């Protein structure tokens, strides 16, 4: 996860992949400026540091 | 011995924001002012981090950086991850009256799966025996990917020495060709039956003889 | 905006001494940080030298200690950089480096530059093989032409085909590294083959350590 | 609607249909206990009162 609307209290997780509220605006559910996907993958390479 | 460590190849992803590291040992680097380079592949390098917090004039505002001293590490982050991000990135900073610049952090990544090698022999001719030399030049291109291995074959022996072989370099065609090149005298050439140069590939195999009669 | 040209390179020498010059304009010289900066070729940035904005202050990497040399003038607005002493190490492309108010706010200021390589053990006169594949059937790589550039030190050398004539199909292999640690070559034409008797080739091989410049006719066997 | 997380300002309506939390513990946004659909469906008849 990248976004989250505050901090997390200890010992506690969250399973819901809903899309991360970061302007005033509302993008009414879809993908587009001001709202994103706030779980986020990584990369992984054998001859990283 | 002051230095700056930071990774060579992250931010391989499309369209979201990821943060890339430098960290430095020595010393801690919130004392002195770190910069950030984006350099262009083959041009001129330029800047896109100074002072630490602010922008050059006409720079996107999609790149953003922040400071922690729990880690002693600084954190640059690029939000928009646009068409224009193929760079490599170095953290600069200062200790005493020198300048300490970071390794590099490559950024490039933001129809037929199999194709026949072409190889070609080119037999020495009458020119270049009369001056006591043969070169016999083993070719081969468009394969892939670029993993082969070339070897010579003689009437009832394999050759060891006089062989070299260059790696595979970059064409014009989304394809790769290498080159290999060998020595040999002319008593050998006309003492042998026939000549093969062969290349293996991913389970492919391609043989190819010639004769010494002209 | 801001202009700068840098024009010191474009020769090789063991351990001699080099000149490097860079030329800036459109603003003070005699007012901000100037310093010096090259990098390796494939390798990442490292520093090399700093001076002073009227050049009472100058100062280098250890490395470089001992050697190197630094000065400038505000009459006509220009750097100066000598060296001495040079190692292989030393193939790298020179930026000049501006500053603005110190060595805290940062390079931001990287020139085009000049490349820079060293190569030793002199030279020695190439070779030159333009063979001539009379017999040959279709369906190959090469139709039916060839040349040979070997036993030539160092790199590189300027390969041209009928005095630049033709440009279309011409593919060049890179050298290759032998036993001795010799370079050698071959660059290749698609030409039809109705051509051979009727179209003279001009196999043209160029070297700039050894100024020959040799000219060799085609002809099939 | 018989559910909200809170109470409605005044001239708001909302849209989005998601899972009902009432409890402590998530149900990872599948049907069983501890939570439901908030949304409802309703039933007429013509003889009632």
């Amino acid at each position: 996860r990248l976004f989250r609307k505050s901090n997390l209290k200890p010992f506690e997780r969250d399973i819901s992949t809903e899309i991360y509220q970061a302007g005033s605006t509302p993008c009414n559910g879809v993908e587009g400026f001001n709202c994103y996907f706030p779980l986020q993958s990584y990369g992984f390479q054998p001859t990283n540091g | 011995n002051f230095m700056l460590t930071q990774p060579h190849s992250v931010s391989e992803s499309p369209g979201k924001t990821v943060t890339i590291s430098c960290t430095g040992s020595s010393g801690s680097i919130a004392s002195n002012y770190v910069q950030w380079y984006q350099q262009r592949p083959g041009s001129a390098p330029t800047t896109v981090i100074y002072e630490d917090n602010q922008r050059p004039s006409g720079v996107p505002d999609r790149f953003s950086g922040s400071i922690d001293s729990s880690s002693n590490s600084a954190s640059l982050t690029i939000s928009g991850l646009k068409t224009e991000d193929e760079a490599d990135y170095y953290c600069q900073s200062y200790d005493s009256s020198n300048w300490v610049f970071g390794g590099g952090t490559q950024l490039t990544v933001l129809g037929q799966p199999k194709a026949a090698p072409s190889v070609t022999l080119f037999p020495p001719s009458s020119e270049e025996l009369q001056a006591n030399k043969a070169t016999l030049v083993c070719l081969i291109s468009d394969f892939y990917p670029g993993a082969v291995t070339v070897a010579w074959k003689a009437d009832s022996s394999p050759v060891k020495a006089g062989v070299e072989t260059t790696t595979p370099s970059k064409q014009s065609n989304n394809k790769y060709a290498a080159s290999s090149y060998l020595s040999l005298t002319p008593e050998q050439w006309k003492s042998h039956r026939s000549y093969s140069c062969q290349v293996t590939h991913e389970g492919s195999t391609v043989e190819k003889t010639v004769a010494p009669t002209e | 905006e801001v202009q700068l040209v840098e024009s010191g390179g474009g020769l090789v020498q063991p351990g001699g001494s080099l000149r490097l010059s860079c030329a800036a304009s459109g603003f003070t010289f005699s007012s901000y940080w100037m310093s010096w900066v090259r990098q390796a070729p494939g390798k990442g940035l490292e520093w090399v030298a700093n001076i002073k904005q009227d050049g009472s202050e100058k100062y280098y990497v250890d490395s470089v200690k001992g050697r190197f040399t630094i000065s400038r003038d505000n009459a006509k607005n220009s750097l100066y950089l000598q060296m001495n002493s040079l190692r292989a190490e030393d193939t790298a492309v020179y930026y000049c480096a501006r500053g603005q108010l110190g060595p805290w706010v940062g390079v931001d200021y990287w020139g085009q530059g000049t490349l820079v390589t060293v190569s030793s053990a002199s030279t020695k006169g190439p070779s030159v093989f333009p063979l001539a594949p009379s017999s040959k059937s279709t369906s190959g790589g090469t139709a039916a032409l060839g040349c040979l550039v070997k036993d030539y030190f160092p790199e590189p050398v300027t390969v041209s085909w009928n005095s630049g004539a033709l440009t279309s199909g011409v593919h060049t292999f890179p050298a290759v590294l032998q036993s001795s640690g010799l370079y050698s070559l071959s660059s290749v034409v698609t030409v039809p083959s109705s051509s051979l008797g009727t179209q003279t080739y001009i196999c043209n091989v160029n070297h700039k350590p050894s100024n020959t410049k040799v000219d060799k006719k085609v002809e099939p066997k």
